[PDB]
């Protein structure tokens, strides 16, 4: 038995430590910890609602474009602002196209490296890689000849000596099981992904002025002038330019993206069985498109005990049953109030005082839902549209069971979605489903301009006396996020963030209650605890963000 | 051949600065890791976690004591001994000072490692402070913006490998062909400035027709940078302005998470 | 589904109207004639040649009376009966008459066909004139410069295709979105401008710093264009007073070929 | 015998009429035609000479800006500037990059419809059209992926029964010699050439200010301002952009164009047996790298009677035997004065009286050097670098025969050179070839920067009194180009451009000689009078250019 630090945690956004005990070859108890704080809550306090969405958008570069528009919603939920539709459309095209670079990057530079084995590949042969892909994608960019110029850049990086940030890998470990061609091909998937998201990205330029931390909200709907006929201004000439990128992302993310995932699944059948970290679930609908923040393209919900057949739908922002379940502790977080506090009467101050395996370890809150410990994310997301029914979902889970039925003669049961790989699922399926919302918006957008409407803001007025308070949902690429504003005499009086990471690394709860990554570890068997790959593995599903977690 | 080294560290870093490299066109992120720089140390990219990205870090300093490049992006937190920022169990402001010693040239990329930025704004709970501040005896050459274009920074680093220089600086260490001129005088806008054509609010009729956004907040008579010029995502035409929204001064110390967004600037 | 269809018939051109659709990239010129028209005539690119091209146009003029949209690239010469350009053995006149009888709308693409262009200038050899000088019954859409950029031409198409009429038009039949202000009333060298800091010669110090170009010739105080917003390529940055040289005022009739390149605007 | 007119030829620049005279069969006797004319040689008169360059630069926007270096190169002559070596770099850079554009989509957009049969695309094996490319090219879109997205693009425009350009095309053609698996290949290769182009495009552009026209030249240099440290100028980071451009066109031009060349003369032997327009051949010099518009990285020469051993090198743009054989003839040209003319002594005076087999049928002039017909362009490109031992030149000719020997077993003589294939083998090795002349000049540019010299400009004087002489010579995608200017009293007194499709398109000259096109029409065999595909194939092989021709 022996007690391994993986410290720092790489290939995430942020500051993590985890920490594992390991008994009989299996972590049988886990602590995770963000290391880093900066207390943007406090920063924020005291200014006008108006400019809180420009400063808390940096608690995170990773998920910009996330913590503005929860900002903005939050201050007109306060303040009962109605968007503009024009406004919604925008804001929708630019948190979609944000989201499908984030998880292209996730799967691809941030998990992929967990599995594949770069040093494997240089004795791959490029034909037999390319002939393993006939009848399994129609992608265009998996010919022999694509395999070799990317086994080459590998060849010559190994002969120079510098391999940098590819060096002391988990090269032959154990727990790497697929094939040299299999390795190839992820290393010349890696590279073209980097294509895909940099297109993803000036769709989301193009409208919010750039990226990373666009520029284009307001409290009250957007800064874009709409005028197809205006200089210097939202034009057809510039719609047709966002179009343009838009088109260029379905190919990559159906044919490469959708089908690793599929494969990865296929060579690793054992990481459906583990990494299990929760048995409650929450999502929040997203892309509102009516004149009133509803009318959400995607359903949320909650999903308790791993029942979807029983789920509590959520269709609106408003609604007073998700509002009033949500509370954040900080028994084993380095904050002085430790009982659970509602976050709009949520205190955030810094107690540090070390590491304790049984009292504070972490600078991340833990968030409970009526009580409970939630995971929230791509897997929350995938199955509360399950458990409402959408054929979309459906459809699109299915075609990545198919390729797997196809490879191995098995198939993926809902049960074998509570695990490692089911969370990684979830996150292709999301990102498969966007490409579709980005041509609902875009075509919306265009429709909506042709009738006449061209309106893109209502100017807020804030009383100058009065508290008020707002809450802001939105459906991160990580999960569930929240911010709370409270307004008294025209200023914020407070501002708690409860961000999706927060739910999914936070530490140990009022009720000693283990969180989704602490959780998710037990069992987690560790073939080298000098190297616990398998740890890492499962923590890098959740796409851990600690600047989000924490802020 | 050998492609010079660079360690990167995040302090209090968000990960934008890091994420402006996956826009970049000239190097992209992959040309620049395999062809540009042997990027020795990066968490967000690393293989390697743990006990092995630090033996890893360790045996890059000392291979290429006096060589390599450090970057680092977010504030060093000084407050309470450096404890609001622990990697590995030590407080980053230590990492920090360590690889300094042995840089051949060090940048501050972003607003919060050159001048503080967001996370030292307001009341500073956490003691932020500026990449410069922690390193007195060293020359550090700020690339500022919340994130910079990051050909603010990817040039920066080119002049160096290869002309063997930084490029000229301003008084704040700042490159003059990112930083050399106020955004107000090289801003396409200001015809309507002169001209007294201001929109007054979001989509109003002067707004919907490209006019002046001094009236709105507009930072750009107080904020050095090439936003205006260089844009940003190499397609043409994107910068927060031409986009609809004033300068908020991200650039610039005292402008950006000081001053309202709606808060006029001062005009030289 | 059917595309809308489109007939191109150039006349004094020097084809770098048809050209700048290869710059062009919303719509590239590949999806622009299999996903968003039907090039049912084009020289330069047709697979058919001489009676079988002709057929084709003939054809397509009956199929899609009242249909299509005509384009004409290059001015139309008048002078001794139309013998300037002969296409299979007729007046271009009479072949672009023929094609405007039966055309839903009507494109003069470049500062040729708009208003004469550099082929009428000077003593004017061939008596060269504009499409609306031929087509007096007709309202001609002007889409002036030498080139335009080619997204100034395949936005005013998509208006026509995407909400079924013409964009707004200026007094000159100019689209607004990318003629309707002065390049000098929407130019990043303005600030320079007011403050009297000009380049005096190529490669001095001022021309160095990206000072204005009025005192090298610059026409656009008297040039309406988007060249200093939209710009070229889609690259970024990318027009003729940034790379350092004075707008010449191509877009405009009586300043571009008129004036010389140093000879000075009037300022409005 | 059948008399037959092609009016218009398509797929070139401009207005071209070409008649035959057919016996049995076979072409007896041909007439070219240049059938407009703007009178851009008197438009630019009486101007100051420095405003001549973006004047005549209209003179063509398929080959932009080759007019506009020729013209300031005639008035830096006339005035005798030496230009800043910084200038040349980047005057050449934008003339290759240019280069590449233009000889692209010649061979693909204008010249691949006389050889490919779309209709004969939609019977290939997507499969089987890969296979064959297995050891000929190293490209990474070769794959059955692709061409059978591209086969379904050309399945869908037919079955939509709006074929527009590409209607009433030659398919079924008796000429069309291609398998069905390599018209595919070359539909897809067309689509690809677009991107390729485009990139060359982007390099022009971040020069010139714009393309088409660009507008950074002057007499006396370039306008772009060298400064590493500036904002909004030429700066270290434009340059990156600039090298980021020229870096992405090397595998397309390498990897399908070089080898398409040679595929193309592997099932079209014959065509390597005809279309001989001259025995005559000059190309000038290009790319000056020193300080006195010379050191110049392309040879130029004269080729008498196609005996490579016996040429005359020509090393400078001042080579006065160079200069006094030039002259030019309006006798069966629509011109007043029909002696051979030496052009600074040129008129351009309008005599329009129709069609005359025997007469006048012509826009176009006559040029004679030293009174001989002579071929200019890619294929005397290519023969001169030849006679001069140019090893660049020999290796990458033998790059493209070891391809056709490979498919073949045959070799390729240099007299099989003199014929409509080699002109395209020509052109396809120029371009081959610039791609080393961009990095050269790129790298150049940057160690000279380094240096410290960031001079682009020397302001020249004007004497307002006597009258002064230049040529400025350029080796033009077309061939030599010459723009001739006479000063007087401080304005053009005489402007005369003689344009490389002037040489090969020009009609019967004083002496009655027949020109290229129309020498090398004659024998060309014409199964279908009607549809004279094989006439259209060798006039495209010379890339015909009559905006240029005739001016
Ligand atoms: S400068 Fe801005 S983008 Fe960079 S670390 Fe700081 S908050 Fe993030
Ligand atoms: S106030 Fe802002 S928008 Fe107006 S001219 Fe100045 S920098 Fe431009
Ligand atoms: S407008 Fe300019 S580019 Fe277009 S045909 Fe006329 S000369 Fe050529
Ligand atoms: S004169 Fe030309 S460069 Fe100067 S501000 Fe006006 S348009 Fe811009
Ligand atoms: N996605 C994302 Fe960031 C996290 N966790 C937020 O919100
Ligand atoms: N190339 C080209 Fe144009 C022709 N002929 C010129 O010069
Ligand atoms: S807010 Fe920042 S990004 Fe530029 S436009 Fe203003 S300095
Ligand atoms: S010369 Fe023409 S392209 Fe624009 S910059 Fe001036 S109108
Ligand atoms: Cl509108
Ligand atoms: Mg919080
Ligand atoms: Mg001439
Ligand atoms: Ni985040
Ligand atoms: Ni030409």
């Amino acid at each position: 038995s022996q007690r391994i630090t993986i410290d720092p945690v790489t290939r995430i956004e942020g500051h993590l430590r985890i920490d594992c005990e390991i008994e009989n070859g299996v972590v049988s108890k886990a602590w995770a910890s963000g290391t880093m704080w900066r207390g943007m809550e406090e920063i924020v306090k005291n200014r006008d609602p108006r400019d809180a969405w420009m400063i808390v958008q940096r608690i995170c570069g990773v998920c910009t474009t996330t913590h503005a528009l929860s900002s903005v919603r939050a201050a007109e939920s306060a303040l009962n602002i109605d968007v503009p539709v024009n406004a919604q459309y925008i804001r929708n095209i630019i948190l979609a196209a944000h989201t499908t670079h984030d998880h292209i990057v996730h799967f691809y530079q941030l998990s992929a490296l967990d599995w594949v084995d770069i040093t494997s590949a240089l004795q791959a042969d490029p034909t037999k890689a390319s002939e393993m892909l006939k009848g399994v994608s129609t992608w265009h960019l998996n010919s022999p000849e694509e395999f070799t110029k990317v086994q080459n850049k590998i060849k010559d990086l190994v002969a120079s000596g510098q391999l940098g940030i590819f060096a002391n890998g988990y090269w032959g470990h154990p727990a790497m099981k697929l094939p040299p061609e299999v390795n190839l091909i992820a290393v010349a998937h890696y590279l073209q992904a980097l294509e895909c998201q940099r297109d993803a990205n000036r769709v989301v330029a193009l409208l919010g002025g750039k990226t990373p931390h666009i520029q284009n909200l307001a409290v009250g709907g957007v800064a874009n002038p709409i005028n197809l006929d205006g200089l210097g201004v939202l034009n057809l000439e510039r719609l047709m330019y966002i179009k343009s990128f838009i088109d260029k992302l379905s190919d990559f993310v159906e044919q490469v993206y959708k089908v690793d995932t599929a494969v990865i699944a296929a060579f690793y059948p054992e990481w459906l069985t583990r990494g299990k970290g929760a048995v409650n679930y929450l999502s929040v609908p997203e892309f509102p498109t009516d004149s009133k923040n509803g009318s959400f393209l995607f359903p949320g919900g909650y999903i308790e005990n791993a029942d979807l057949s029983s789920y509590r739908p959520i269709t609106s922002h408003s609604d007073e049953y998700l509002i009033k379940g949500i509370q954040e502790s900080a028994k084993h977080s380095w904050y002085k109030d430790e009982a659970p506090q509602a976050p709009w009467e949520g205190t955030t101050i810094p107690a540090y005082d070390g590491w304790s395996d049984d009292g504070k370890y972490s600078w991340v809150k833990s968030p409970t839902f009526y009580g409970k410990t939630v995971e929230v994310g791509p897997l929350a997301n995938m199955l509360v549209k399950l458990a409402a029914g959408r054929e979309s979902t459906q459809n699109k889970l299915n075609e990545i069971v198919a390729i797997y039925q196809k490879l191995t003669g098995n198939t993926l049961e809902v049960a074998q979605l509570h695990s490692t790989l089911g969370r990684i699922i979830g996150r292709t399926v999301h990102c498969c489903e966007l490409q579709d919302i980005l041509q609902n918006q875009y075509s919306a957008l265009i429709t909506n301009i042709g009738k006449g409407d061209h309106t893109t803001f209502v100017k807020p007025n804030i009383p100058a006396t009065g508290e008020f308070k707002g809450v802001g949902f939105l459906e991160a690429p990580k999960g569930m996020l929240s911010h709370w504003m409270v307004i008294k005499d025209g200023i914020i009086s407070n501002y708690q963030a409860v961000v999706p990471s927060t739910w999914n690394s936070g530490p140990r709860n009022f009720n000693d209650d283990v969180g989704p990554y602490e959780q998710s570890l037990v069992g987690t068997p560790v073939a080298d605890p000098n190297k616990p790959l398998e740890v890492v593995r499962t923590i890098h599903s959740f796409d851990p963000c600690m600047a989000c977690a924490v802020h | 051949p050998q492609r010079p080294p660079v360690i990167w560290i995040g302090a209090q870093e968000c990960t934008g600065c890091t994420e402006s490299l996956l826009r970049a066109t000239h190097p992209t992120v992959e040309n620049l890791v395999l062809e540009t720089i042997s990027l020795e140390y990066h968490e967000v990219l690393s293989a390697a976690f743990g006990h092995q990205v630090e033996e890893n870090k360790h045996n890059a300093l000392e291979k290429y004591k006096g060589q390599y490049v450090l970057v680092v992006d977010g504030s060093i937190p000084l407050k309470d001994n450096g404890i609001y920022c622990m990697v590995a169990g030590e407080p980053i402001v230590d990492h920090i000072r360590k690889a300094a010693e042995g840089a051949a040239a060090i940048i501050a990329i972003g607003s919060c490692s050159a001048w503080g930025g967001v996370a030292a704004a307001g009341v500073n709970p956490t003691g932020a402070v500026s990449l410069q501040e922690v390193l007195p005896g060293k020359t550090v050459i700020n690339i500022p913006g919340c994130p910079p274009n990051p050909h603010n920074f990817l040039a920066t680093v080119a002049h160096i490998i290869t002309y063997g220089k930084p490029p000229k600086l301003d008084d704040k260490n700042r490159p003059t062909f990112a930083y050399g001129r106020l955004i107000h005088e090289h801003c396409e806008r200001r015809p309507h400035f002169d001209a007294g054509r201001f929109a007054k609010e979001f989509g109003d009729e002067g707004h919907r027709e490209g006019w002046c956004l001094y009236h709105l907040g507009c930072k750009g008579p107080e904020t050095y940078g090439n936003c205006s010029t260089l844009q940003f995502c190499d397609v043409g035409g994107v910068w927060p302005v031409a986009i609809g929204h004033p300068c908020y001064g991200c650039n610039e110390e005292g402008i950006g998470f000081h001053k309202g967004i709606h808060q006029l600037a001062n005009v030289e």
